[PDB]
């Protein structure tokens, strides 16, 4: 429960992988509406680490590029220069992309990037013991669900196709 | 030695002029301009007399004009012909030669 | 080239801000017709503007604590777009 | 002096490449990558014309393509052909030859 | 070696003078002094005698007076004569000639 | 110029070997290792081709293979092969010759 | 080049020795050890073969075996045999030749 | 040399205090029987150390925080001296 802010009770029902933080540029808005980045059946990128070099950012814009689909970026952090590539294929021709920081603070946020890849269906990138460099990326190493949308101060990712048993697996894992 | 628009090099020296920014990727992506650095496969325009530094006779320069060249990196002239911006680098320090 | 000949130029700053400061000069852009210089997405660098790059207004008058911007040609239609967005 | 895919060095130069990573180990480990440091033993790709800086007549490059060296460790250049990354190092900074 | 208004260089030097300073743009504004550096190109007043240390024999300078060449940067001796500042620099020291 | 186990040094080099590491004392007491340095006394193993930077005719390596030598503190660089660390040093380099 | 017990320099070194630490003083007083720095007057006891550098034929070093030199201040390798440390300078570094 | 072949040997630091511990290990030396080393009157290096020129002593217990010497051969005459030094 949270200190409501209407006369009356209020029943939501976060549904979906959300959380609290939003889209760093404000480029992305494709919604018409308030300060919304709305796609449907995008690819992601989960990287453990920040995106600073336009090396590494390349390749995936390229594989989206090729698909020809919206690309969600879920990582650590974005570069200003990456960031620039992305407003440059955004604002003209228009490569549908979105960029969004970790949303665990802390060790949490490790978990949190595992579990939403294993939800998507895909594979955690910036990793230590096998660290999964961005160079080589392949499009069944991506993560993939049917419909993302991004406020400025949160997202949602709805449909990760994630192995419904590996995530029951990871459910259990958890709940153990 | 030969010359190029009312301009000539000293005894080592060999103006060339880098390729073009390289903006897009391969595929289908394209990259910004603070990025790519500066292209270093450049193309020699004019070239020095010859180094003259050589005992007695002077020395001729080698990379003859119409040569795609690897540039290095530091070392280098920026000059200006008709807003045109060439690098003048010394004849020592061309890397390879884009031989075909 | 003022005191002499006389380029009949004026010099302002912005109105100092972050964000704000930002979106208003991308409104007083679109008002007034033009572009904003010194962009970091396109970045539109100043070596080469245009004469259709530039802000055309009718009149402006300028104080020593405050300027105004009269008849900004600036897409009446492009400017109603950028009103909905702000009010959406 | 031999050439490459369009490229060629110059008078002291010897474009070379380093042999594999050795991610495993001999008998049963694997070791990652940001380890293991840059692979010292390479082969010669392609070679200089020769040491023009010889007095006179200039001087071949004693190195011949095919052959398994001794890299030195810091002095090279980086350069990419095809995106393949080979290094450019000087005649003088070769170690050893893997004479066999 | 060519002589000036009871001057003359010594045995490498080429004293030369910077063309004008530039002020107004091409089209239709004015810059200022304290901009615009000092302008690059200039024209060989006086040569010196030549290189002596060209072994037994000494060597002439090329760049002959008259000529229009493309300054270095930071090289060069400030010197005066009856009030006119001129540029003394070495004989390697010159970028390009304005050949024409 | 003679090789090794599929090595070569390079015009100037002599790939050596040190002596033991001299654990114990002479009369009764035994050394740990951080102590004792490097043995400084050592063997020459392979010897490099010859000075080439002779004028002309290049210059043959002075110290034969299967000399005890007076190594010098810092010079020549550390190589393995067969996972057995051997030092290249520079001909100059080497001090002394145990001659006998 | 003459050698010591299985010693021999090497093309421009010359081994010599240094005299006593001279203890006391000429008329009445002695002095410690920690003072009196390092006697300046040596001994020379084994002498390189011959300065290489010298072109074409070598040359060969002038100070024969058995002379008084005077040391210079700080260039020279501190070399031990049979525990006996002697000092290892080059041929051009000797000051004075004690003759008489 | 101890966990190895199995010397015999112990290591003790001085008494530990200004002046005082230096007079006590020349009283040591003088009653054990032999030289003080690292002096600064006499130098005495170690490097040329003689066997006369140790402490010598009957028996030697060392706990984890004390000492204790027994049987110095120190030149009885000699040690006598040294007390009629400190006791005048």
């Amino acid at each position: 429960v949270k200190d409501g802010k209407t006369l009356n009770d209020e029943l939501e029902i976060i549904e979906g992988m959300k959380f609290d933080r939003g889209y760093i540029s404000p480029y992305f808005i494709n919604t018409s509406k308030g300060q919304k980045c709305e796609f449907q059946d995008a690819y992601v990128l989960l990287s453990e680490k920040k995106i600073s070099s336009i090396q590494s950012i390349v390749p995936a814009l390229e594989i989206a590029n090729a698909h020809r689909k919206p690309l969600v970026i879920i990582a650590e952090d974005v570069d200003g220069e990456a960031l620039s590539t992305l407003v440059l294929n955004r604002l003209k021709v228009g490569l549908q992309v979105v960029a969004v920081k970790a949303p665990g603070f802390g060790d949490n946020r490790k978990n949190q990037l595992k579990d939403m890849a294993i939800a998507t269906g895909g594979a955690v990138f910036g990793e230590e013991g096998l660290t999964l460099n961005l160079e080589d990326v392949q499009p069944h190493d991506l993560g993939k669900v049917g419909e993302v949308i991004v406020t400025k101060d949160d997202a949602m990712l709805l449909k990760g196709k994630g192995d419904k048993a590996q995530i029951e697996k990871r459910i259990q894992e958890i709940i153990e | 030695g030969q010359a190029f628009r009312k301009f000539l090099p000293l005894f080592d020296r060999v103006l060339v002029e880098r390729s073009a920014a390289e903006t897009v990727t391969k595929g289908g992506i394209m990259l910004p301009e603070k990025s790519q650095g500066k292209v270093l496969q450049a193309t020699v325009v004019a070239v020095g007399s010859g180094s003259k530094g050589k005992g007695g006779e002077i020395q001729p320069v080698s990379v003859k004009v119409g040569d795609k060249v690897l540039l290095p990196e530091y070392g280098g002239t920026k000059v200006v012909l008709d807003d045109k911006d060439y690098f003048l680098f010394r004849d020592g320090d061309i890397l390879g030669k884009y031989v075909d």
